[PDB]
């Protein structure tokens, strides 16, 4: 929430910070944190200490406005950031950067001082970077150089935001466009325009070289996967307004997609099967955090503020395996059960391998069949020509391959995943001969198949 | 082809389950027999099938002349088959009973 | 099949052969729905008297003490597919007999409805539950007051297949399992099986409390016979018809020839006068006109001084003299008994005339010099 | 209570930190720190907050710490070794160029030996091994004079190589192993000697050691590295960590074992046997974790706590000599590279993410009720996923049962049995009639006469070829090919494919004309250029099969 007596939430290294706004009375509201932590033995949330900042202007509309963890650029240490607005009713809002530290004491870095009030896409990004919009106006004001700058680009969206290898600091907005933030303006393998249209919230996971690997979630409700933009196993997602995904962990590869929707509801899905495997009502929130001290990650569920006018009252913390919490003898099947717990999830762990060693018997034997059946190059490449209903696919040769000696052909081979029946597919060979400046001296060989095209373009594809 | 002369492995056509387009169409965008019959009077059919060609009067006959334009006629006129099992162009089964 | 192409996929659907010449085979064989890994690598030609055949170490742990067998199935066997014949057989056995390790019941019916199915019953009734929870054990009282225990192992499948109900009590106990049928079922049959047989228990309870029972020491309840002791130096033991416990016994006396004689006259004479409406105690005081000690001796009852192999005293001269050194067994021996048994053993070595080798009873160091 | 605390994270880029290069490093409550970045960091250990933060320039790719001397030396990259005494009178510090010494510049790596310094620099394509003094007084730290240099030159160049202190028995931040072992590795030499060796793991992932005794040369007196440096053995892979461990426990502990570790997981674990030849002879396994091992530490007792990307698992080697296998259990952490193990056991590490965290490992009425509520809960949770795996297992089987079929109808094929028994194709010349014109017709009959049923990813490609000879005057067509699915086939089954071959255009069939028949079988269907083409009958049609009375 967001007032003058209202609180945020976040996660801070395995616990929990109430960052509440108070009218102390003397004065103006002092921001009051606290820093709590769970104790497995009482089953709560327990306060483990405190932190205080007066505000010295006596104007109202005191205002939290996001919080996270960011990393300052200085240190490069994660820490937690907040952001004040400060209105005096003058038509100027100030907009704080406070940072806070290990002592649980504050530190301004930006003030900031807009005349008009900041709304939309605000994200606050590693070298303590707030970057927001109004009217398609694109502006971020950097901790190190403490000026407004513009976005000299003209964008609808700022979908993702974040700092990349070799690079610094990026922004995907328009699915091609690929920023930086001081030299504005590769767009080469992200995902396609089709997609541009439905997409909403894009989460990047990782980078190579540019080979970006990569999810959504769109408007349809759907959640999709992308390996240098090659949609892969597709969801459909139970609510309607997705918001948000985050990453979780759970262990060894059990990797979930904590996505949250504006109808304060929200899923888990289970990465290795894209496939809801829980979903929640109501959660006033989420994070995704080791609240216990395992050393794996785990997601808070908040329940709602109707319960009591208290916080974390209406908690379930949850790994979605072995851990689970929440708010006439009997015992001696205990030992049986955590033994069964443990033996499931020496199955699971088991199996993964199993399924792995499967996957690679598969391939090993693939290999053996084409050496079984049998180093030159003996053909240059493919590429392939529309003409009007006409496919014409081509190859060059190499001088190896003798056309005096050799009777050749090519076909085309349909794949049944797409063809789930038997049309026939001809196709028409040509042999041309072309000699290459000729006023040894080089020939071109290229051999090259002729067919229909609408018989094929049946599923809108074909491979 | 069930009946038919050579009773050799012939492929099922099952006419396609759906249009081209129809198809195209559903990619972009993402139960009893029915019975028919006749009475017809038997000195009528008499009357009409004498010029009396052989065979047992009526019904085999019947289904005799009515695909006498058919190609597989001769064959049902050797086994005197009053009810036969044909397919269609479109792939549906049909059973015609006399 | 007949031959072993197509024989070979049907009976081992996941052994693909990785070259041409099929030699080199790789993968999965079945057993008991598991899968196991195997690379199995003929020669040029097809002769298993010289193959490799490799395992993972999954495959070695479960085909520890049968290695001899397979290294012999090897160069016995004709052809491959009788070799993994016999080879699927043999791990069928080894998992049905190392049986304790491998669970994997299906948890959504089995843990939650066997916890169901115990708060049905009420939380007094279980006594113990093994981890891998495949035994349990219960509890139920009798209207007298008793406990009277029961031992049930379950399988994979609990509502599926009968659980084996292992019990004390001296008739067998059947049970009508439906798959409808549940533990309260078989419960409800037990408590039917206690009010039927209370007429034998209160019998061998009323004996157990009167009089010196002497063979069976804290007896339990599977017990028919009481070796009980009369007088000194004598005993009668009885066996009972447990349908009609008050009806006769077949009965007979142990001792002196002299003390035994008159007893056995007596109760030739009195038997007639038996009558199955009074106790076996009233009938019998009545027959053999005595009334018994009621534990002339309890601390010293007996200890049988008495070989403990063939349980006689007097074997051809020799006496129980032979004994074990230690305190919980004491237990003599004649020196031809426990020669005989030790010459037999495995543990046992033999010095110049000595032989050092486990007690029977209670298998502990004893010697035995010759 | 918490068998795992949070210290602090920091700035991480995506997914997180790579291996080989951070470090951290545990003096008594003191800590020490890099994330492979310019900054190195100093904690206090009650309470997690900073004491020291250290800006260099160029990424510090290593720390040691001399504890006598209170002294903590960093490599910069491509600047050389920096110096720094830890009472050293924002909390951020920038190095002065005061600090650094030998700005060697292509030095990589370095160790610390008691009073002795080696490091181990990059060239062309020998890297070679230097070896200063490092002044034993409290003085300005200086190197002094370079004793030694070699070149490693079996070593011809992401990965950093890796160098190891190790003492003999008697005689320091290094591992002192016990002589049976020392004597059987290094030999007489470094024995008699008592002298400590230093062992280079490369990027090659050669595992090599150097004596340092052996090693003082000079301008006259020129270091042969043939002879002077050894090679012990070879992980095809890269090396990560090299360590030693207490086998059978029963500060300065007589090790008795020697762990390497490759970065896919080929670990490498040595030990004396003196065994069977009555001689003592090098007990050898190579043994195959898991995945890419990110990081290695050692802890009581013959325990070696690694990473994977998966999680944070363990394998002991205290149990013949060694084992058979090491089967590994997570403690079910993250991926943390830069692992650290002191022994009191209580590690740290840095998780992938970007984390500093201290893991120190180790009736009620209707509160038990909730607990096997939690625990059903659980198990339900894991049968659901317990299930998708079966049902992919049974996908995964399914294939290898039709691939089967595939291959042992393929071997069938390329056998010669002097029948095509499997599958045939017989073709077949007709005459027809179109709208005007006789044509000349192909019935292509393919039949299933084996068990074989040729199921989904299989496919006939026709190829009907025309008169040879490729002339002056290349065609308008030199051939047309038709492909066809071949879907759930069976046996004795079969397909009929008629083909038009006759004149088309400008009443011009060319003969001989051969049709040819062959089959590919497809992978990808059923789930570098990669299927097979298989050759069935290839028939001529020749005047005699066209001519019509
Ligand atoms: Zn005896
Ligand atoms: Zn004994």
């Amino acid at each position: 929430m967001s007032s003058n007596e209202q609180e945020r939430l976040l996660c801070y290294n395995g616990e929990v910070l109430v960052f509440q706004l108070s009218k102390g009375n003397t004065k103006t509201p002092i921001l009051h944190v606290r820093r709590m932590v769970f104790d497995r033995g009482t089953k709560v949330f327990v306060q483990k200490s405190t932190g205080f900042f007066t505000i010295k202007e006596e104007n109202s509309h005191l205002k939290i406005m996001c919080c996270n963890c960011v990393s300052d650029f200085r240190t490069g240490i994660n820490l937690p950031y907040i952001v004040i607005e400060k209105n005096k009713k003058n038509n100027v809002f100030e907009y704080f950067l406070l940072i806070l530290h290990s002592t649980n004491k504050f530190e301004m870095r930006l003030s900031f001082k807009l005349g008009y009030e900041m709304k939309d896409g605000l994200r606050v990004l590693n070298g303590p970077l707030i970057l927001w919009r109004h009217v398609k106006a694109f502006f971020f004001i950097s901790s190190q150089t403490g000026k407004v700058v513009s976005v000299s680009g003209n964008f609808s969206s700022i979908q993702w935001a974040g700092e990349i290898e070799n690079l610094g600091m990026v922004l995907l907005g328009l699915k091609e466009c690929c920023l930086s933030e001081e030299e504005c303006t590769s767009d080469i393998y992200i995902i396609p325009p089709a997609y541009s249209s439905v997409v909403t919230y894009v989460h990047i996971c990782a980078t190579e070289i540019l080979r970006i690997s990569l999810i959504a979630l769109t408007r349809k409700n759907q959640l999709i996967s992308f390996q240098n933009g090659t949609p892969k196993n597709v969801c459909q997602l139970p609510f309607g307004d997705p918001c948000a995904v985050q990453l979780m962990d759970s262990g060894g590869g059990n990797l979930f997609f904590v996505v949250s929707f504006i109808s304060n509801n929200a899923c888990a899905v289970w990465k290795e099967s894209f496939q809801v495997a829980a979903k929640w009502e109501k959660l006033s929130l989420v994070l995704i955090d080791d609240f216990i001290g395992s050393g794996t990650e785990q997601v808070l569920l908040l329940f709602k503020d109707s319960l009591n006018s208290d916080c974390l009252t209406s908690f379930k913390i949850t790994d979605l395996g072995k851990i689970n919490y929440s708010s006439e003898n009997r015992y001696l099947v205990v030992p049986p059960l955590e033994t069964g717990l443990k033996v499931c999830f020496s199955s699971f762990r088991e199996l993964r391998q199993h399924l792995l060693l499967k996957e690679k018997i598969i391939s090993k034997s693939y290999k053996a069949l084409i050496n079984l059946v049998q180093s030159e190059q003996l053909v240059e490449k493919i590429w392939y020509r529309v003409i009007d209903d006409s496919l014409v696919v081509g190859v060059k040769t190499t001088s190896s391959l003798k056309l005096s000696l050799n009777d050749v052909t090519l076909s085309l081979l349909m794949d049944q995943a797409h063809d789930s029946r038997f049309r026939l597919l001809k196709c028409q060979n040509r042999v041309i001969k072309l000699s290459t400046n000729p006023f040894k001296k080089e020939c071109v060989q290229i051999i090259t198949a002729v067919t229909s095209l609408s018989p094929l373009l049946t599923f809108s594809k074909f491979c | 082809p069930g009946l038919a002369p050579p009773h050799t492995r012939a492929p099922s056509p099952l006419g396609p389950t759906r249009d081209p387009v129809a198809t195209f169409l559903e990619t972009c965008r993402e139960l009893p027999p029915s019975v028919a019959s006749i009475k017809v009077s038997a000195e009528l059919l008499r009357a009409a099938l004498k010029d009396g060609h052989s065979g047992v009067p009526l019904c085999c006959a019947t289904l005799q002349w009515l695909l006498a334009e058919n190609a597989a006629v001769d064959v049902v006129r050797a086994r005197a088959l009053s009810s036969i099992q044909g397919v269609a162009p479109d792939g549906a089964n049909v059973h015609l009973i006399v | 099949m007949a031959v072993t192409e197509a024989s070979l996929l049907r009976q081992c659907p996941l052994l693909l052969p990785q070259n041409r010449s099929k030699t080199v085979y790789e993968g999965f064989i079945s057993a008991q729905g598991r899968d196991f890994h195997l690379r199995i690598v003929l020669p040029e030609d097809l002769q298993l008297k010289n193959a490799r055949l490799l395992c993972s170490w999954q495959l070695r742990t479960i085909l520890s003490g049968y290695h001899r067998i397979v290294q012999q199935r090897m160069q016995h066997s004709p052809d491959l597919m009788s070799f993994m014949m016999e080879l699927k057989m043999l791990l069928e056995v080894a998992l049905k007999n190392r049986q304790e390790l491998y669970a994997l019941p299906p948890p959504p019916q089995f843990y939650s409805s066997l916890i169901e199915e115990i708060g049905t019953l009420g939380w007094d009734k279980l006594v113990y539950a093994d981890t891998c929870f495949s035994t349990i054990k219960l509890k139920a009282e009798d209207a007298s007051g008793r406990e009277h225990l029961i031992t049930l192992k379950l399988k994979a499948k609990y509502p599926a297949e009968s659980p084996d109900y292992f019990v004390d009590f001296p008739v067998p106990f059947c049970a009508s399992w439906t798959p409808q049928s549940s533990l309260i079922s078989i419960y409800s049959q037990f408590l039917a099986a206690i009010e039927s047989l209370k007429a034998f228990w209160d019998v061998m309870d009323e004996i157990d409390e009167k009089t010196w029972v002497l063979e069976p020491e804290k007896p339990p309840r599977s017990a028919t016979a009481r070796r009980i002791a009369l007088g000194n130096n004598v005993s009668i033991n009885i066996e009972v018809d447990p349908r009609h416990p008050t009806m006769l016994p077949e009965c007979f006396f142990l001792g002196a020839d002299h003390v035994v004689k008159p007893l056995g006259i007596k109760l030739s004479r009195n038997i007639h006068l038996w009558d199955p409406e009074n106790s076996v105690l009233q009938n019998l005081k009545d027959v053999l006109e005595i009334d018994f000690p009621a534990r002339a001796i309890l601390e010293k009852s007996d200890f049988t001084m008495d070989c403990g192999i063939c349980y006689a005293y007097q074997l051809d001269g020799t006496i129980p003299d032979q004994v074990c050194d230690n305190s919980q067994c004491g237990q003599p021996f004649h020196q031809i008994c426990l020669y005989e048994w030790l010459r037999g053993l495995l543990t046992s070595r033999q010095s110049f005339n000595i032989i050092f080798g486990e007690c029977p009873y209670c298998s502990k160091p004893i010697t035995l010099k010759m | 209570a918490p068998r795992v605390r949070y210290l602090a994270g920091f700035c991480c880029p995506l997914g997180g930190l790579a291996a080989g290069k951070p470090r951290v490093l545990c003096h008594e409550a003191e800590v020490f720190l890099s994330t492979g970045s310019e900054l190195v960091y100093v904690y206090d250990q009650e309470g997690g907050l900073l004491t020291a933060a250290f800006r260099f320039p160029d990424q510090v790719w290593h720390l040691e710490l001399l504890a006598p001397r209170r002294l903590l030396y960093a490599l910069c990259a491509r600047r050389g070794l920096y110096c720094l005494s830890l009472d050293h009178p924002s909390p951020v510090i920038p190095v002065d160029p005061d600090a650094c010494i030998l700005p060697d510049a292509a030095l990589c790596a370095f160790t610390l030996l008691d009073s002795v310094l080696v490091t181990l620099v990059q060239g062309p394509a020998r890297w070679k091994m230097q070896l200063f003094e490092q002044p034993c007084p409290g003085e300005d730290p200086r190197p002094g004079g370079q004793i030694g240099e070699v070149e490693l030159s079996s070593y011809t160049p992401h990965f950093l190589p890796v160098l190891c202190s190790v003492s003999p028995s008697g005689s320091s931040g290094g591992f002192t192993l016990e002589d049976a072992l020392f004597g059987l590795l290094f030999g007489a030499d470094a024995t008699l000697l008592q002298s400590p060796v230093v062992l280079c793991g490369l990027p090659d992932g050669q595992l090599c050691c150097v004596i340092l005794k052996a090693l003082v040369t000079s301008r006259s007196a020129p270091g042969d590295p043939n002879a002077l440096v050894k090679i012990l053995h070879h992980l095809e892979e890269p090396v990560i960590f090299i360590g030693a461990l207490k086998t059978e426990p029963q500060e300065d502990v007589h090790c008795d074992c020697l762990v390497a570790f490759g970065h896919h997981g080929r670990m490498l674990a040595i030990k004396a046997s003196w065994d069977e030849s009555g001689k003592l002879v090098p007990e050898l396994r190579e043994y195959c974790l898991p995945g890419p091992v990110l990081c290695a530490a050692c802890g009581g007792g013959g325990r070696v706590y690694h990473s994977t990307p998966s999680d944070l698992c363990v394998v002991d080697l205290s149990r013949q000599p060694e084992e058979g296998p090491g089967g590994l259990p997570p403690m079910l952490c993250p991926a943390s590279l830069n692992i650290c193990s002191v022994v009191s056991t209580k590690l740290l590490a840095l998780s992938a993410k970007g984390r500093l965290m201290t893991c120190s490992l180790d009736m009620t009425t209707e509160s038990a009720g909730q607990k096997i509520k939690e625990l059903l809960s659980g198990i339900g949770n894991i049968s659901e996923r317990v299930s998708f795996l079966k049902k992919a297992v049974d996908q995964r089987n399914k294939a290898l049962t039709s691939l089967n079929e595939a291959m042992n109808v393929s071997c069938a094929l390329l056998s010669s049995g002097t029948g095509p028994r499997p599958i045939s194709c017989t073709t077949s010349t007709t005459w027809s009639r179109l709208q005007t014109q006789d044509v000349l017709m192909a019935t292509c009959v393919l039949e299933n006469s084996s068990s074989f049923s040729l199921d989904q990813g299989w496919t006939l490609c026709i190829q009907v070829l025309t008169s040879s000879c490729a002339l002056d005057l290349d065609s308008a067509c030199s051939a047309i090919t038709y492909t066809i699915p071949v879907d759930q086939l069976g046996p004795g089954a079969r397909r009929e494919v008629t083909l038009p071959l006759g004149p088309g255009e400008n009443g011009g069939l060319d003969l001989p004309v051969t049709v040819s028949c062959t089959l590919f079988y497809s992978l990808r269907e059923v789930v570098e250029q990669e299927g097979v083409c298989l050759p069935l009958s290839r028939h001529t049609v020749d005047m005699l099969q066209c001519l019509r009375f």
